[PDB]
Parts: structure tokens; C-alpha cells; sequence
């Protein structure tokens, strides 16, 4: 009646496996006595049933107990005053043991065990390391938190909510700017900080002291002129991913903490080309997770903010713009109708025709005119194609040579 | 030394539940009579909500006591909603939305006192609750507005964000 | 009739686990069947006999295909002579890979398999490896070779013959002295350097020039003077326990290589420090692997060898040597007769008091006295016994004060 989640229980104590390399492993030798011994196949095809298909009552699993136990130690070594500001006790082995633990329990449990005792007293236990986090200053401890903290995002999206709500992301904006030394914990700093404002979710106000546009500045000077202790250059595409996380809940483009960053640097092109070639294979890098309600696409969102404004079009150089108007013009003709992107790239280009000189170069105007005319006169019925309608008549009505025939 | 206690009770405050059904000075439209002085039960606990989230024993004298715990706990939601906010405007319509939730009340689930509150046994008293709370939850929201928000930037204060984190005792209507 | 060894297979392959593991996992997944399921416990009985007592006809486990396919790459690119001296194309990342899906194989896998497979045609993949590595000049591939090594010593004996007679231990203590710099590798080269020496197999003639006497002053100054790069410190105690390992071969004291380098060093006083805390508790650090013919013990072989000399004698300082006495004596009676080691204590007891002024200070005579007089008069009748109060004689007939009663 229960043997199948029984098995796992007792597998994954005496073998250390994972949870789906333990389902694996119990239907691949039932599968087996059965096929080799088939007087036995009535009990095992109930045991496979059990498995592709609770505990019993008093029984506890194995990784829930040890979540108890971890997830109360650390928050007894939050609580300890003496030790924390008054050090007495040696405490980076068994701190480092235990996190160590963590990250292996939440990188291969159940993720709804590690979901519910992570969820557990309204984020009692995650609310926790967020503060032993701002009171820890060894980097050897703090770079095993930013892992389990990147592990608890994959499990939920609640819980990005409780972290971007809390204070993280203002102790590892101000440890970055700080702490330029640390390598692995700017890095590991950089991914943390682009999953939790992956969903778009907005901030408390406080957080733009050290989120706003001193700490854009610093991201593009890194992303422009990089750092030497970065040695194998995985830290530019880290605070491009960033900059357009942060830039997703943020509306209002003259009202932008970012645009102002970008409309101050002095020049800006190895941003701009890093841009580009993640819109012509349209990847949201920001889009790590699986988790609804999927947010929108963080580069369209940035460049439709970009060109809200005359004084942040200009980064881009001319052969810049003209690369990026073959891509935009690839991608409405290539998208079928009913997509939800082909509106972006339709708002996209409307922008670009107001805050650029489009109409005294006019670079692929006519294969423009072309597709705009097609777009109106599709008989789709469904509610997205008349909003991509909608936009068009817009966009010609505002502009009326993009209306006439090309020619 | 003891934290601090509601004043207003008199003998003839009425009684809802084991709650002070205490006069309130609102627009709002509810079972509260309307008051005519410049102090209820709401301006006091606004005046002692950050002096009471830091203490740890609160000792039930009467009823009207565990009227102000109940706002002494709402307050601290609206908090949460509040810091988000960029503009007093945008404040006002999240202070109404939240009051119009049907936050858990004596007797049910959610609600973090079950034991020391007196949950209503009919039903007409229950439909009086609902809509005695929702009436606090209304203008305690739009009474905070007021101090939050700083009026030079129109942006929520530091020295009221920084009592997020402070629940009550650590109680939550949530 | 074959079903425990057919799982087996299966589940390594899709799951990845140990030798070890699988078998638990089998073991434990039928006890529980067998047990909450009594309708089946006669098919799962046969089940658990087929683990604890083969593979079907053409049936080859994947271990063995794979150190077909690894042995055979790394012999190709052995033999291929113009990569090798003029590189065109990339290997690091390719040779990287099929050394670590070696070392986990290796670790993991039926060392019986792992044991033909390098065993076969007269130790041809072990041997190639030992060249590559001798003509391989990246750090970063010389360590995955050691690591690989240090996990087929452990397989076999066979293998360790034929490590310490080939080029190997020539290439490791040729590198060790030059390139310095390198940690990890000069750590490992030491660690393997005492594998391939424990047994105590003699080598040819030819690896004295690189394994003789500049290589133990080389040794010693780092155990006495350390190494500014050691900041963990591993690195003294693995350059004692290689010293230990290449005297175990070397017979003649006064023909040995080693000797001779104590006594052209100025002063040695931490080699000597902790050869004592290995003989207070008799402890064979050499002895990492449980093959036989089991060697003798290489701490005592060592001191035998010091004291076969008045040269090397006098290194140890004065409360050092009493430091000796105490323990020698005190593991010559706490033994039982019958014991091997017996008359090693008792005939390094021998070695001390030729080589040494014992007979003017005396110390722990009294205690000594009496101890070989009940030797003396034990009635036991084994070989052994005999061979200890053969030595007692002996050293009571050269030296009489022995054999006086205590006074």
C-alpha cells in the first residue's frame, strides 16, 4: 500500500542518492525480477504503482529531520549574541559542516519537503540566514549561504519574494561595490541578486540606496572595462543578466534608475553589443527558473526603455542600430500570429521611430511597409493579433510613411 | 515595567465577542459608534506601536486591550505594503485593498490568539466582527499614510520601515 | 539463476553508484519486499543468494568497456609522436576527461575487473601511463596520472612491482627536486613515491641517482626546514614516510644510501622528533595498503639501521635517546611472547648499546635487567620464543651487565 515511497526512504539513507535516481533505481530492478521472474509479476506491478503514484503515520523522513536540525543550530548561532560580536568558540567548521548538508538536502531532496520546511512559520528559517548573512563576515560561510540561496529559488517563487523583499539584496549590492577583492563571491553575488529579481516583483523604496544608479555604474564599469582578478570573463555576462533583472520591475522609463546610469557614462558599447546578440537568437538569460507567472522578456523590456527616452538612444553606434533594425524587422515577419512576443518587437519599433532619426536613413523601410500592411489586413480573430492591429494603426497614424506603399 | 494599555475602556463600552466594540472617528461606514474626542483606539495605538513591538510579556487587563492588539498587528502589515510604495497616492489604494481582505477573525484559523480571544457563537454577532475589524482595518490604513510618507520626497520614511521586521510579540495576521 | 550480478550492472549504469552501494541497495530493496510482501519471499531469498554467492555469455559490464576505450586513447595518444613533440590540435581537455572517468572508475567499480584490465597482456596500460606521464610536461594532467595510480596500487601487488621498477619513481623524485613550485604536485609524488615502496621490493641499480642520497638530504632539509609554499604543513610528514619506505629495501647500513645523508646533515632534530611519536605507539604509516607478504615494520627497520652505525647514532640529542629507552623498554614487556616485533624492540635494544654510551649512564638499566631475565626464563616453545631468548643470550654474553640481577 506504501512501499514504494517506503523504498526511497530507506534507499536514500543507506545510499546517499538523489530523489530521482532513487525512483530510478527501485523501478529498474523490479523491472527486472519481474521480466526474468514472471511468477512474480503481480507484486511487482503493484510496487512500480506505488512509485509512478505518503508516508506512514508516525514516520519522518530522513532529510525533513535534518532540516529540523540545521535549519534550528544556525538560527541558535543567529541568536548568540556573545559568540557572533564577541567571538570565544571556534565556529567555521561545524557552521561550513552544516551548510554543506543544506546544499546537498536542497540540491537532491523532494523539493516539496524542502518547500514546506523552508515555507514553514511564514519563511521563519530562510528570514533567518538572510540576517546571519548581514551579521557573517567570513567570505568562506558567505559563499556557501549564496548557494543554498540559490538553491531555495529553484524550489519556489514565494520564496523570491521573502528575499528581495528582505535585505539580501542590499548587503550584496553593498559588498560588491566594497569587496571587489573575492572573486567567486562577486560572481556567485551577481547570480543571486539576477534570480531573485527574475519575477519582476517590486522592492521597498529603502533598497535603491544601494540598487539604484551608483550601483548601474558600477555594473557597466565592469561590463565596459572588466576587472584583472577576473580571469576567466564570466563576469561581464553576469552583470548584463543583472541589469536587465533590475530593470524588470522598474516602469516609467524617465522615472529609471538605470537609464540615468546609462545617460551619464561617458560611452557605452560592449553593453550594447552583448545586447544585440541576445536578441537575435531571442533568450531571456534572466528566465532561469520554471516557475508562473512567467514574467516578460527582460531584454525587449530594456530596450523599449531604452528608446523611452532621446537621451539614452544614443548609445548606440550607427552600425549598432542598423543591425538592430534588421533583427526587430526578421523577428515581426518570422513570428506567427497569437505570440505574445510579436507585440514587443511592434513596441519596440514604434520607439525606435521616435527617439532616433529613422526617417532620414529609413534602413529597411520598405520590407517595413511590407509586413505592417500584411499585419493589418490578417482576418485573425483572437484577442492578441487585434492588439498587434492596434499598435500598427498607431504606429502608422503617428508616422504616415510607414503606411504608404513601398516604393 | 509594563507596556502600554488602552485607556478608553468604560463600563458602558459595549462588548463584541471578548473585544471592546470602541468608538471610531471614520468616513468608513461600520457597526462603530462615531467618536466626538481627538484620541481613539486607533491615534493610541499608532502612538504606541513602536514602543510596544519591543517588548516581549503584555498582560491582559481588559477587553479593549485586545482590541489594540489587534491593530498593534495590522499595523505591521500595512508596513509591508507601504515600503513598496513610491507616492501617498499609491498608498491609499493599497491601504483599501488590504482592508477589504477577509483577514481571519476570532474563532477560525489564521488568526494567532485563538485561546485568548472569544470567537462570536451567533451568527449575527460574527457578521458584526467582520465588519467592526474591516472598519479599523480602513482607517488605520489611511491614518498611516499620513506619517509614513515623507513629505519632502513623498517617499515612505526609514523610521517607519524599520519596524518590518518588529511583529508584535512575534504574532501575525497571517 | 544469474539475476544479482545482472542488477547490479543495470544499476551502476543508471544510477552511477559504487560497487559497494549497489549491492546495498539491492540487498535492502528485497529485504523490504521480502518482508512487508511474505507471498514473495521465496523468489527474493534466491534473489539475495545469487548477491552473496558472473555476468551471462556475451554480457560485458560497462567498467570494462570503458577501460577498454580509455586504456586504448591514452596508448593512442602516446604513440602519437607528432602531437607530442609538436602539438597542432587541443588535448588538455580531452586527456582531462578520460583520466577523471578513469580515477572514478578505479575508486568505484569490482577492483577484480579494474585488476585484469590493467593486469592484461603483461601490465601494458599501466606502462603506458608511466611513459605519457614521463613525457608529459602539464601539471594539470601529471596529477590526475598520480591520483590514478595511487588508486591501482591499491588493487594489487603485482602492480606495485611493476611501478617501482619502471621510470616512474625516477620522473617523480626528478620533478620533486626541480619544480618545487607546484604544491598539490610535490605533495602527491611523495604520497605515491611510499605506495610503490611499501612492500619492499628491490628496484634497479639505476634509480640511485635520483633516489639516492641528494634525494634524503633533499627530504630532510624540508622536514627539518619546511618549504615557504607549505602553509598546510602535509608535506613533512609525507617526506618521513617516504624516507621510511626507501630503507625498507636497502639492507646494509653501513652500504646504506640513506645513512649517509644524516650524517653529512649539520643537525637534525625534527626527523628525529618524530620517529619517536611513530614508535611510542607502534604505529606503521608505510603500511597504507593490506597486501601480502606484509613487510617488516619501516620505523624499526629504520632505527635498527641507525644504530647499525656510531655515525648516525649521535644525532639524536640526549634526551632524546632516553626518551627511546623508555619506550623500547616499555613495548619489550607490555608484548607478548610470540609476537613478530618482540625482537625487533629487542634487537634495536641490541643496536643501542654497541652504538652508544649506555653502559656510563645506565639509564632504565634496573628495569631492562629484569625484564631479560624472565625472557630468559619463559618456558614457551615457539619458534619465535626461541628466537628471542636466541637474542637475549646474545646480548647478556656481549655485554654481561645485562645479566646481572637488579641492583
Amino acid at each position: 500500500r506504501t512501499i514504494g515511497a517506503e523504498l526511497m526512504e530507506l534507499v536514500r539513507r543507506n545510499t546517499g542518492l538523489s530523489h530521482e535516481l532513487c525512483r530510478v533505481a527501485i523501478g529498474i530492478i523490479v523491472g527486472h525480477i519481474q521480466a526474468s521472474v514472471p511468477a512474480s509479476s503481480p507484486v511487482m506491478e503493484q510496487v512500480l504503482l506505488s512509485l509512478v503514484e505518503a508516508l506512514p503515520s508516525g514516520q519522518v523522513c530522513h532529510d525533513q529531520q535534518r532540516l529540523e536540525v540545521i535549519f534550528a543550530d544556525l538560527a541558535r548561532r543567529k541568536d548568540d549574541a556573545q559568540q557572533r560580536s564577541w567571538a570565544l568558540y571556534e565556529d567555521e567548521g561545524v557552521i561550513r559542516c552544516y551548510l554543506e548538508e543544506l546544499l546537498h538536502i536542497l540540491t537532491d531532496a523532494d523539493p516539496e519537503v524542502c518547500k514546506k520546511m523552508c515555507k514553514r512559520n511564514e519563511f521563519e528559517s530562510v528570514l533567518a540566514l538572510v540576517a546571519y548573512y548581514q551579521m557573517e563576515h567570513r567570505a568562506s560561510l558567505r559563499l556557501l549561504l549564496l548557494k543554498c540561496f540559490g538553491a531555495m529559488c529553484s524550489l519556489d517563487a514565494a520564496i523570491i519574494s521573502t528575499l528581495v523583499s528582505s535585505v539580501l539584496p542590499v548587503e550584496l549590492a553593498r559588498d560588491m561595490q566594497t569587496d571587489t577583492q573575492d572573486h567567486q563571491k562577486l560572481c556567485y553575488s551577481a547570480l543571486i541578486l539576477a534570480m531573485v529579481f527574475s519575477m519582476g516583483e517590486a522592492v521597498p523604496y529603502a533598497h535603491y540606496e544601494h540598487l539604484g544608479t551608483p550601483f548601474a555604474q558600477f555594473l557597466l564599469n565592469i561590463v565596459e572595462d572588466g576587472l584583472p582578478l577576473d580571469t576567466t570573463e564570466q563576469l561581464p555576462d553576469l552583470c548584463v543578466n543583472l541589469l536587465l533583472a533590475l530593470n524588470l520591475h522598474l516602469p516609467a522609463a524617465d522615472q529609471n534608475v538605470i537609464m540615468a546610469a546609462l545617460s551619464k557614462h561617458a560611452n557605452v558599447k560592449i553593453f550594447s553589443e552583448k545586447l544585440l546578440l541576445l536578441l537575435n537568437r531571442g533568450d531571456d538569460p534572466v528566465r532561469i527558473f520554471k516557475h508562473e507567472p512567467q514574467p516578460p522578456h527582460s531584454v525587449l523590456k530594456f530596450l523599449q526603455d531604452v528608446f523611452g527616452s532621446p537621451a539614452t538612444a544614443a548609445i548606440f553606434y550607427h552600425t549598432d542600430m542598423m543591425a538592430l533594425i534588421d533583427i526587430t524587422v526578421r523577428h515581426i515577419a518570422d513570428l506567427s500570429p497569437g505570440d505574445k512576443l510579436r507585440m514587443e518587437y511592434l513596441s519596440l519599433m514604434h520607439a525606435i521611430v521616435r527617439t532616433t532619426p529613422y526617417l532620414q536613413h529609413r534602413h529597411r523601410l520598405p520590407d517595413l511597409q511590407a509586413i505592417l500592411r500584411r499585419i493589418l489586413n490578417e482576418e485573425e480573430t483572437s484577442p492578441q493579433c487585434q492588439m498587434d492591429r492596434m499598435i500598427v494603426r498607431e504606429m502608422c497614424k503617428e508616422f504616415l510613411v510607414l503606411g504608404e506603399a513601398p516604393s | 515595567m509594563p507596556a502600554y494599555h488602552s485607556s478608553l475602556m468604560d463600563p458602558d463600552t459595549k462588548l463584541i465577542g471578548n473585544m471592546a466594540l470602541l468608538p471610531i472617528r471614520s468616513q468608513f461606514k461600520g457597526p462603530a459608534p462615531r467618536e466626538t474626542k481627538d484620541t481613539d483606539i486607533v491615534d493610541e495605538a499608532i502612538y504606541y506601536f513602536k514602543a510596544n513591538v519591543f517588548f516581549k510579556n503584555y498582560e491582559i487587563k481588559n477587553e479593549a486591550d485586545r482590541t489594540l492588539i489587534y491593530i498593534t498587528l495590522y499595523i505591521s502589515e500595512c508596513l509591508k505594503k507601504l515600503q513598496k510604495c513610491n507616492s501617498k497616492s499609491q498608498g491609499e489604494k493599497e491601504m483599501y485593498t488590504l482592508g477589504i481582505t477577509n483577514f481571519p477573525i476570532p474563532g477560525e484559523p489564521g488568526f494567532p490568539l485563538n485561546a485568548i480571544y472569544a470567537k462570536p457563537a451567533n451568527k449575527q454577532e460574527d457578521e458584526v466582527m467582520r465588519a467592526y475589524l474591516q472598519q479599523l482595518r480602513q482607517e488605520t490604513g489611511l491614518r498611516l499614510c499620513e506619517k509614513v510618507f515623507d513629505p519632502q520626497n513623498d517617499k515612505p520614511s526609514k523610521w517607519w520601515t524599520c519596524f518590518v521586521k518588529r511583529q508584535f510579540m512575534n504574532k501575525s495576521l497571517s
